[PDB]
């Protein structure tokens, strides 16, 4: 039941030693369904810091203390593991190689467009995938209405330009406009295929007047001959 | 002419006979005595 | 099926028409369509049926 | 990441190619007008 | 952890002689 928010609910609501989620049997074994040990770098650990730090006072009320012990034993023998892992690597480094560079250019744009969530080129009807794809636009549509409005930019060009403490330089909106450029071409994505449609619909609906191969071809120009032909009259 | 949901379709969805018989009749098609 | 559309007739035409030069430079076989509609018992048990309608008929 | 990270640390690859945007977004000021609301 | 330009990654992404034998022959 959201135990990892909890805590920072009543960390950012200042207020987390009069009740410090009220830790019991029913109440803190029925969120935690020992801590689940929770992934983050620091957004979540500094805050296991504060909650253990809080409630050194009662000393008593709480039970999972003992959890929480175990589990910074647990991620200070990762660290010393981690250590001496790293002084092995150190030491196991062979003298030469001769690392190459253009594998190096092929698996850093792979590693970079790789972090983003993008597609990466090897170079080494249907309504159920339509689903799947309306899911990724609205995805990136839900991604660009969560940015905030006051973003600005800073070039490494901008010291030619003597900013001045109240100089308002001309290279500040370099990126907002492209934020909003993606965010309203996902939303008249369904207005252009309107358009799409009464252009088709009406460069090929006739597709015999224009392309002259088509035209010229003997049964479109016998079939086009024989459609006029008025009715015959009777005496 | 705007690529927008291209970059989505390639995220989601990843003869010479009849030539070489062209090429026999037009070469067929230089010399009488064939 | 049961209509013929523009692309039809042309695959139709061109198909009747690619066999005729293949022919001529003999790089197919065709000789699944000549055995089986020739079929020379048929041939022959026609004859044996024209030659009992002659029996029969005097 | 870490393989990656221990090549540059040991290795000393020669080149390193810089291929950056050369620039960074940041927060920016907001601020109301001061020119009041007439209804 | 630096992105890289667009402007890089651009940047960095027997049936010939079945008729003859025949057509030598006729």
């Amino acid at each position: 039941l959201q135990e990892q928010s909890e805590l920072m609910s009543t960390v950012m609501n200042n207020t987390p030693t009069t009740v410090a989620a009220l830790a019991a049997v029913a109440a803190a074994s029925e969120t935690n369904g020992t801590i689940p040990k929770p992934r983050s770098s620091a957004q979540l650990e500094q805050l296991l810091y504060r909650y253990r730090a809080i409630q050194n006072h009662p000393k008593e009320n709480k039970l999972e203390i003992k959890a929480i012990e175990d589990t910074f034993r647990n991620i200070s023998r990762d660290q010393d593991i981690y250590e001496t892992k790293l002084d092995t690597l150190r030491k196991s480094i062979d003298k030469g190689f001769q690392y190459d560079e253009d594998l190096l250019n092929k698996h850093l744009v792979a590693l970079q467009l790789l972090e983003k969530d993008t597609d990466v080129p090897d170079y080494f009807g249907d309504p159920d995938t339509e689903i799947r794809i309306s899911a990724r636009i609205s995805n990136r549509i839900n991604e660009l209405e969560r940015l905030p409005a006051n973003l600005g930019t800073y070039s490494l060009d901008d010291c030619l330009e003597f900013i001045t403490k109240d100089d308002l330089s001309s290279r500040m909106d370099t990126f907002k406009i492209k934020a909003l450029v993606e965010l309203k071409s996902l939303k008249l994505l369904t207005k252009q295929k309107s358009i799409r449609q009464k252009l088709i619909n009406n460069v090929a609906s006739q597709a015999h007047h224009n392309i002259p191969y088509l035209r010229d071809s003997p049964f479109t120009a016998a079939a086009q001959r024989s459609v006029q032909i008025r009715s015959k009259v009777i005496v | 002419s705007l690529p927008i949901e291209d970059n989505y379709i390639r995220e989601v969805v990843g003869s010479k006979l009849m030539e070489c018989v062209n090429d026999a009749v037009q070469t067929l098609l230089q010399g009488d005595d064939k | 099926y049961n209509n013929v559309t523009l692309k039809n007739l042309t695959a139709f035409q061109l198909l009747s028409q690619r066999e005729n030069i293949c022919e001529l430079l003999n790089l197919v076989e065709s000789t699944e369509r000549h055995n089986s509609i020739i079929n020379p018992e048929r041939q022959r048990m026609s004859l044996e049926e024209m030659k009992k309608m002659l029996d029969a008929l005097k | 990441k870490r393989i990656l990270k221990e090549v540059i640390l040991a290795k000393k690859v020669s080149k390193v190619p810089i291929n950056n945007v050369r620039a960074f977004p940041v927060l920016q000021t907001n601020y109301n007008g001061s020119i009041p609301v007439v209804r």
